[PDB]
């Protein structure tokens, strides 16, 4: 699942740039209102660099 | 904020983990050298076997 993705500890996930999966990770990223952990740790990952 | 440290899903035993083991044998080696001492000196005072 992508619980066990963003908590699993052996493998580095992403995408491609500028998807709308990459957008819609970032809608549930950065906004100031969404604040769960799953989703921000997706991010963070893609959001690296 | 993650508490998931990846790396120790178990793994191999350190020279720092195992220094304990070590300090027995050490003592042993410093307790035979002492002990080494004291016939060391009692043989000059028996001059013999």
């Amino acid at each position: 699942s992508l619980q066990d993705l963003s908590k699993q500890t052996e493998i580095p996930y992403g995408t491609v740039l500028d998807s709308a999966v990459y957008e819609h990770v970032r809608m549930k990223g950065l906004n100031p209102f969404e604040r769960d952990s799953m989703y921000s740790q997706m991010w963070r990952m893609i959001n690296r660099s | 904020y993650s508490s998931v440290d990846t790396k120790q899903k178990g793994g191999a035993l350190d020279i720092k983990s195992f220094a304990g083991v070590f300090c027995i044998l050490a003592a042993g080696i410093v307790l035979s050298c002492f002990i080494a001492m004291l016939e060391t000196w009692w043989n000059k005072r028996k001059g013999s076997r």
